[PDB]
RNA sequence: GGAUAGUGGCCUACCAUGGUUUCAACGGGUAACGGGGAAUAAGGGUUCGAUUCCGGAGAGGGAGCCUGAGAAACGGCUACC
RNA sequence: GCGGUAAUUCCAGCUCCAAUAGCGUAUAUUAAAGUUGUUGCAGUUAAAAAGCUCGUAGUUGAACUUUGGGCCCGGUUGGCCGGUCGGAUUUCCAACGGGGCCUUUCCUUCUGGCUAACCUUGAGCUUGGCGAACCAGGACUUUUACUUUGAAAAAAUUAGAGUGUUCAAAGCAGGCGUAUUGCUCGAAUAUAUUAGCAUGGAAUAAUAGAAUAGGACGUUUGGUUCUAUUUUGUUGGUUUCUAGGACCAUCGUAAUGAUUAAUAGGGACGGUCGGGGGCAUCAGUAUUCAAUUGUCAGAGGUGAAAUUCUUGGAUUUAUUGAAGACUAACUACUGCGAAAGCAUUUGCCAAGGACGUUUUCAUUAAUCAAGAACGAAAGUUAGGGGAUCGAAGAUGAUCAGAUACCGUCGUAGUCUUAACCAUAAACUAUGCCGACUAGGGAUCGGGUGGUGUUUUUUUAAUGACCCACUCGGCACCUUACGAGAAAUCAAAGUCUUUGGGUUCUGGGGGGAGUAUGGUCGCAAGGCUGAAACUUAAAGGAAUU
RNA sequence: GAUUGACCCUU
């Protein structure tokens, strides 16, 4: 059955940006999946996007351009760490540059060098570059 | 789909976006709640209640035209079934089937369908008594059901 | 889902299963089943003294035809019996009769070497004189 | 295609679709209310019956259930609702 | 209640099948004293740790005890193989 | 791999190549080993998807509840500021967890002591309205997991402000006088999983609230329990809202009071569909064999042939009859079933998928150790049946041999009834569930629609076909988006750009599916299941 | 669709 909302959704924009897709349609919409589109959006990864309004669940629309390289998800939620962040980010990024490990935090969801800045840690979600 | 089948079947009903519908229904909801009400003490469960409500009348559905739904009102009103829909369809399925195989003992196939039904009566019993809507301890047993279903 | 279990309580799950398929390396299952010290003829040890006993009529392995001797040794400890190589030329000079020779492995963890087939031992001190000092006569065996 | 308006398709191709594949799934069934000749019993019955739905007035049946639609009977009026 | 320096089935009289268990109890094995700790990585780490420090145990094995603040002490006693 | 009267490999003459007071060996262990794989393996064909379903533990599990708008701070730039020949920060308008305000959005009773963020101007650090930023007592972080801050791995390490033991490994030494004086820095910085502590936070997952109200406040309201802090003469004692609380009547307040209804699942209903299953039981020819007159000498078999039957009539032809089995042509890249499997009619018995639904429930779900249901053929125990074919066997032939292939017979079996068995190249050699990715000629079950054809009335109507075309199936058709070792694969793709959930299995070849111990079986055997030992390949795609 | 069975040495 549908397990993970936030990875069907990460990998239907893989799949379509890797097809070439300037649009791609999301469903159930999750929380989760709004705050990392969120994510995305503000490092300028896809562009984008609506919630379309059926009762049920939502559905997305997301207006993708051609700079998101892999968007990812990493199951399970692992217990992240200050000491475990450079870990996370030096084992799934392309390089040190580029590219943000997001993590939910008590401060809501964010990315990796946010959660530095703000000096949190917390479970990790997945990845975008 | 199908826990006990192979089938991939989508249907379903279409539950319109209008929660407050369809505008062309001039009947009150204290109506409706008297023919849910009426049709209950006729003795029909609530999924014959919703369908007659939906076809014999203009009743696209009583969440969206009363309070609440079918259940619920039967609940408010007392008259709630011992046993949910659902359960009593499965037990009554079963006491067919079991009936079925006294005579023919040689029907393999009934064995195996016995056996997939009563695997659904355990789990959905199981998931009534864990909401409390069952008693605590209620178990389906094949000689009781006979008597329970009629 | 790549088999494996991925869920964050299936740690026993992970661990059990591991648990269950180092059995099927080599090495793991005989350390922690001790076959070293029960069934090894060394009983786990890198050397081991021996006498050597008599001479069998054994063939050597391709390509040759020799046969004139390979040492049949009974180990000390043990009481076993184990076929050993003299490792170098001129084998005759060293097996004269009832000597205490010292072995050690073929270098194949338990295994034969190359052309000699069954045999996985060889013969480095005979009689407490090294082989090899008696192959190049910079030392004598005792004599007197 | 590579793009293409999903938040505005064509009212053409969102009835083409299935009723769970459009954007907003809707009912692709509707209401009709039904009048037998002589008498006009205005009487309000949905499209897929599974039912022999009457009037308690006579043995004047309005459909009959099939798989899908109800065959409404040889004499009767009906309008859209 | 007794015995302990003290709690406590540590043992004595009456009252239950109570307690543990696939979240692995119980049993068997260890060529198992435990820990601090060598050998690799910003994370794969796999082995080893008898052994300089700490906690245990033993003084051929079991058992018993005197003195003593402190011992079931064995370079202290009392009994076999 | 070298050596088989021309050895760059043996034993010697050999530059003595390489390391060097060291170097070579053996065993174990580590990295290489992504050949243990949480990171991070593999399972169509190389080893490996349990035969197929159910199911408990375990693992995992749709979405939803406070979301957004305005002023002030220790604390990030090149700094017209060059005031100190790069610590110098104002208009600093490029950002913030947290302390305060409005936005329906407050930092726990009720009684006090410093007298609680202050209603209280003493000609220029204040006598009383409200508490938690210490203390008093009833109360709640209903419960976590999670995540920064301090004893936490008591002792040497991790690099050191520094240090000449001949430099260095090492220990913690050491360094400087107006040199008769004497003085002195320093031996700290990472905690080696998990656990218990205190602390801020709320994202990430909730059984908990209140629903057949024994739900929340009521300074307004009349009735039963332990201390009496107000005293008359004393450590016992009585009474008017009690300080620490148990039912009462809504005169008595709050929009009293249930999140969607997941192209998740279950159930109901409707018309269908199917060679899905079980029974009573119908039919079809064929095969074999029997009841009659006719017929003639061959006939059935093989690559020429011969055990064979045959003028007491064989084969061939009657009209038939009996038995048992089977269900041909229709029959298909077609259907149904969880697989095994299932193909003559009628009826009955229950079941099932797909579709349709503006029905109902509401997360009841996915996969699954133990535990179970079914499970081709062969086989086993009995009873039926016993036509055909036919392991065994009999027998003729070819043959060097033929107890094989080929020919004719032929027990067991093949068919059923009860009971076992539980295996298969049980195969798609491809686990199940969920999502997403060039396009199509077609087909099966449904089948939104198109005033498109026939008997009836060519001038209403209940057929069936033809075309758009959704949905769910069995499958197919051309590079590669991709994958792969390739063959090939719309999955075997979305896998070094490596994590959707979950079960099972494999770790070079053999020994070996053996031994042994269990366990099931009447047995045959099934399931579980090794080591010793041996071995450098064995294997996977056919490139010439 | 007959009888064609076998063939000791290295990359």
């Amino acid at each position: 059955t549908r397990s993970s909302v936030l990875a069907d959704a990460l990998n239907a924009i893989n799949n379509a940006e890797k097809t070439g897709k300037r649009q791609v349609l999301i469903r159930p919409s999750s929380k989760v999946i709004i705050k990392f589109l969120q994510v995305m959006q503000k490092h300028g990864y896809i562009g984008e996007f609506e919630y379309i309004d059926d009762h049920r669940s939502g559905k997305i629309v997301v207006q993708l351009n051609g700079r998101l390289n892999k968007c990812g998800v990493i199951s399970p939620r692992f217990n992240v760490k200050i000491g475990d962040i450079e870990k996370w980010t030096a084992n799934l990024l392309p390089a040190r540059q580029f590219g943000y490990v997001i993590l939910t935090t008590s401060a809501g969801i964010m990315d990796h060098e946010e959660a530095r800045r703000k000096h949190v840690s917390g479970k990790i979600l997945g990845f975008v570059y | 789909g199908r826990m006990h089948s192979a089938g991939k079947g989508i249907s379903s009903s279409a539950i319109p976006y209008s929660r407050n519908a369809p505008a062309w229904f001039k009947l009150s909801s204290e109506s409706v709640i008297e023919q849910i009400v009426k049709y209950a003490r006729k003795g029909l469960t609530p999924s014959q209640i919703g369908v007659l409500l939906r076809d014999a009348h203009g009743v696209t559905q009583a969440r969206v035209i009363t309070g609440n739904k079918i259940m619920r009102i039967l609940k408010s009103n007392g008259l709630a079934p011992e046993i949910p829909e659902d359960l009593y369809y499965l037990i009554k399925k079963a006491v067919s089937v079991r009936k079925h195989l006294e005579r023919n003992r040689k029907d393999k196939d009934a064995k195996f369908r016995l056996i997939l039904i009563e695997s659904r009566i355990h789990r959905l019993a199981r998931y009534y008594r864990t909401v409390a809507v069952l008693p605590p301890n209620w178990k389906y047993e094949s000689a009781t059901a006979s008597a329970l279903v009629n | 889902g790549k088999g494996k279990p991925r869920g964050l309580n299936s740690a026993r799950k992970l661990r059990v299963h591991r648990r269950n398929n180092r059995w099927a390396e080599n090495n793991y299952k005989k350390r922690l089943l001790g076959t070293a010290f029960k069934s090894s003829p060394f009983g786990g040890s890198s050397h081991a003294k021996g006498i050597v006993l008599e001479k069998l009529g054994i063939e050597s392995k391709q390509p040759n035809s020799a046969i004139r001797k390979c040492v049949r040794v009974q180990l000390i400890k043990n009481g076993k019996k184990v076929t050993a190589f003299v490792p170098n030329d001129g084998c005759l000079n060293f097996v004269d009769e009832n000597d205490e020779v010292l072995l050690a492995g073929f270098g194949r963890k338990g295994k034969a070497k190359g052309d000699i087939p069954g045999v996985r031992f060889k013969v480095v001190k005979v009689s407490g004189v090294s082989l090899l000092a008696l192959w190049k006569e910079k030392k004598e065996k005792p004599r007197s | 295609v590579l793009v293409q308006d999903l938040l505005h398709p064509t009212a053409a191709s969102e009835a083409r679709k299935h009723k769970l594949k459009t954007l907003v799934q809707g009912p692709r069934s509707y209401f009709l209310d039904v009048k037998c000749p002589g008498c006009l019993n205005i009487t309000t019955v949905f499209s897929h019956a599974q039912t022999a739905v009457t009037c308690e007035s006579c043995s004047t049946i309005l459909c009959t259930p099939t798989g899908g639609k109800a065959k409404l009977s040889e004499g009767t009026s009906f309008r859209r609702k």
